DNA sequence: ATCAGAATCCCGGTGCCGAGGCCGCTCAATTGGTCGTAGACAGCTCTAGCACCGCTTAAACGCACGTACGCGCTGTCCCCCGCGTTTTAACCGCCAAGGGGATTACTCCCTAGTCTCCAGGCACGTGTCAGATATATACATCGAT
DNA sequence: ATCGATGTATATATCTGACACGTGCCTGGAGACTAGGGAGTAATCCCCTTGGCGGTTAAAACGCGGGGGACAGCGCGTACGTGCGTTTAAGCGGTGCTAGAGCTGTCTACGACCAATTGAGCGGCCTCGGCACCGGGATTCTGAT
């Protein structure tokens, strides 16, 4: 398999039909599917790896959309990439506006 | 029917936005907000399942006109 | 006791916050969806999922609006949110013309 | 009917950040999506990049290009380190 | 594993 | 003579309203333009027709940020633009966080 | 070559009160001007990387009209009477 | 009838429209009428523009459209404006508007 | 030199239908040429992804009016399938 | 209620170049024919969405009280506007030079295409532990004093 | 700051359905291999970008003086929050019925592909009239007396 050839996990062989049939170019030339899926696979791990700590510290261990919610609207950059995006059953941060506390 | 929206329900929902105060007439703006929420979704909504020659709006459908609408959905298929 | 108003608001900004369980009574949604859908094309269907679809999408939209909402009362040196407001962040979004 | 999704990949990616932990099906699905619209995303950008440049071809440097335009800075650059690694690496064996 | 992840989270500074 | 604070002001938004001239100078815009390009990348050349479109992109952005926060200035019962009028249009439009 | 430094107050003064004046607003706070500019570099930040970028991936030493035109279409800002 | 927009009675070129699709990776095949409907809303969309903006151009005095009539026409319509809401158009300008609050009395 | 391609004939033809004593300026036609160009790709990329959607591999006249029905607003989407129905049928017949 | 300095509107004349037109060269569209497969169609199947029911109860509803928040009015302060004067450089025109954008021509390697082989991936089927539920307590916390 | 209590948070006792795993069938991925074209690369001309100079002057910059908007203060009215008791409906468990979604086979209507043909459409050259520009004058009105 082209996914061990490259050390990836996520599936090269299918991302390079999924190039083909999505009628993005007349062809699609190699690396371009292994390039892409390590792309993908770098971009759930990033997601698995603040979501699984908002799990821990959630005190569960299966990840829920909540924690993955958390963890996406905690980062930066993951929130930029995701910003015209809504993860369902995900609600939103604990923010509560400063001019609205008691004194 | 649109009054299905009741005023307890449109309240917890600005809770959860943050608000601690909601006036009266908010309730009439937000029912009517909704309104061309809902209008403006299930109308692309309903065109793709008119394209597919079906009688059954699925999800798709709904994920594809979120999708066009500037209002991407994950978690339901696509 | 009784508590001063504000008190349980600001309980409640909390509890819901920090859940993400749908706000709106499912079978009043699921009728508005049909009456809306009626008016574009007769004898429809919806899958299950379909209209849990609009529904986590509504409420989500309704919720980043108040949210905008809250801060143009809070511009405008207020705390209570009021149509002007929805108005105005619904007007910049280039929802309203 | 058989039907394709990316369950058995974040499985393995999720066993190798938190090898403990687990996901639920509500969850999965949201993943599942979440690949699908970066997918589609990195691979429109790429398209318009070759007609851009009148080429017939997108290769992996079409890829690379189109993350460094939608992903931003600090994942766009250690996402193209981990591009440029595996297209070696895949090179090489 | 062999992902190279950022070994910061900032968090986005929002308005209020 | 003197004219009244305010008349002047709105004798000009009048006049930059009928016009479609660019605002900005255009030789300190194209070298703010070669100064930020140049920390992206050294040794780059610019069209002179690509540089003014990116005054036209920019003064057109400006402009409409200006109306969305001279609303959020009106909002607070107030006739001038602050910079948290700015922000909160900046906020509300998906700009910022 | 010369080197370029603290360009963003080339947008003088009366350049962002014409650009408001358009947009319509009669008056203007004083911590106004330093706003726009931040506005402004941020702006030019992301249109410019962008726009490099395809100039990169062309393999060229010149920033091309396309190259902003399209740059300036991703970020959702579509540009008409320069190409595309 | 030898081009393809004459059998149609378009304007617009059907036979540049359909090669646009086909170059354009938009699909495997491109259907014989995909281009002559395109082409056809092509035209009414540009001949809807050009009939605002000739007006604008008679409103001030001038022959030729330059771009301020084309802007004056966009936004002045609410259709063609919602289509271009996220468009600028070079040398277009404003339009007059001056908010209530700010006029004296 | 370089031939490079545009929509200036067929817009000029257009607006001599419409107004036959009115010119255009070069800026005014680049951004008629600007016009065109995006919404054939709105169209087309509407209509890319509804073939993509139901599994078909090709670009019909019933996915380019489909695709016009979502993108284009209430009266202009009703009269622009009015124009390409009559077109296409109009074509069919020749 | 009257009168003068300002800006804008406007009116004829003048001069410059951009648009509109003509002409001929070239490339993309037209024409006509074959091949092949997607798509339209029809028959069969079974999944999923719809419909009707009543019990327990959480939720919506309505009323009542009294707060504190919205909003209109006032007054104090100083910031930002309008303007003359001094200072600065944008704008224009004109010239120099070279680097790199764009066209062009030739060899190849990289990928679409086809065929044969096989395991990665999925539906299904099932047991078990994560977690939903909950009662009683623990404790963080609000309002009265 | 102190004190009673009020809702919230922690604990752990027990139940259940979704998860994670296991089995085997199968279809998409991979290995083997041919053919052609997209594009990599070296060559070449000229477009236009960068750089520099001075004469001209609209624009920028700085300082002056005061009018009116920012905003803090404040009083009055009432709209909304909290909450106890009344009314409504939605959520759940369970079952029945079929529309229609879906999937398997079959045939042709249609569109990719290709080669000879030719004018639609483009670049290059040309010419004048739309309109930009200059300078005179009539009109409007805002501010001073
Ligand atoms: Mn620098
Ligand atoms: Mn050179
Ligand atoms: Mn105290
Ligand atoms: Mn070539």
């Amino acid at each position: 398999t082209r996914s061990s050839r490259a050390g990836l996990q996520f599936p090269v062989g299918r991302v390079h039909r999924l190039l083909r049939k999505g009628n993005y170019a007349e062809r699609v030339g190699a690396g371009a599917p292994v390039y892409l899926a390590a792309v993908l696979e770098y971009l759930t791990a990033e997601i698995l790896e603040l979501a699984g700590n908002a799990a821990r510290d959630n005190k569960k261990t299966r990840i829920i959309p909540r924690h993955l919610q958390l963890a996406v609207r905690n980062d930066e950059e993951l929130n930029k990439l995701l910003g015209r995006v809504t993860i369902a059953q995900g609600g939103v941060l604990p923010n509560i506006q400063s001019v609205l506390l008691p004194k | 029917n649109i009054q299905g929206i009741t005023k307890p329900a449109i309240r917890r929902l600005a809770r959860r936005g943050g608000v601690k105060r909601i006036s009266g007439l908010i309730y009439e703006e937000t029912r009517g907000v909704l309104k061309v929420f809902l209008e403006n979704v299930i109308r692309d909504a309903v065109t793709y399942t008119e394209h597919a020659k079906r009688k059954t709006v699925t999800a798709m459908d709904v994920v594809y006109a979120l999708k066009r609408q500037g209002r991407t959905l994950y978690g339901f298929g696509g | 006791h009784r508590y001063r108003p504000g008190t349980v608001a600001l309980r409640e900004i909390r509890r819901y916050q920090k859940s993400t369980e749908l706000l709106i009574r499912k079978l009043p949604f699921q009728r508005l969806v049909r009456e809306i859908a009626q008016d574009f094309k007769t004898d429809l269907r919806f899958q299950s999922s379909a209209v849990m679809a609009l529904q986590e999408a509504s409420e989500a939209y309704l919720v980043a609006l108040f949210e905008d909402t809250n801060l143009c009362a809070i511009h405008a040196k207020r705390v209570t949110i009021m149509p002007k407001d929805i108005q105005l962040a619904r007007r910049i979004r280039g929802e309203r013309a | 009917t058989r039907k394709e999704s990316y369950a058995i990949y974040v499985y393995k990616v999720l066993k190798q950040v938190h090898p403990d932990t687990g996901i639920s099906s509500k969850a999965m699905s949201i993943m599942n999506s979440f690949v699908n619209d970066v997918f589609e995303r990195i691979a429109g950008e790429a398209s318009r990049l070759a007609h851009y440049n009148k080429r017939s071809t997108i290769t992996s440097r079409e890829i690379q290009t189109a993350v460094r335009l939608l992903l931003p800075g600090e994942l766009a650059k250690h996402a193209v380190s981990e591009g440029t690694k595996a297209v070696t690496k895949y090179t090489s064996a | 594993g062999g992902y190279n992840l950022r070994p910061r989270t900032y968090q986005p500074q929002r308005y209020g």
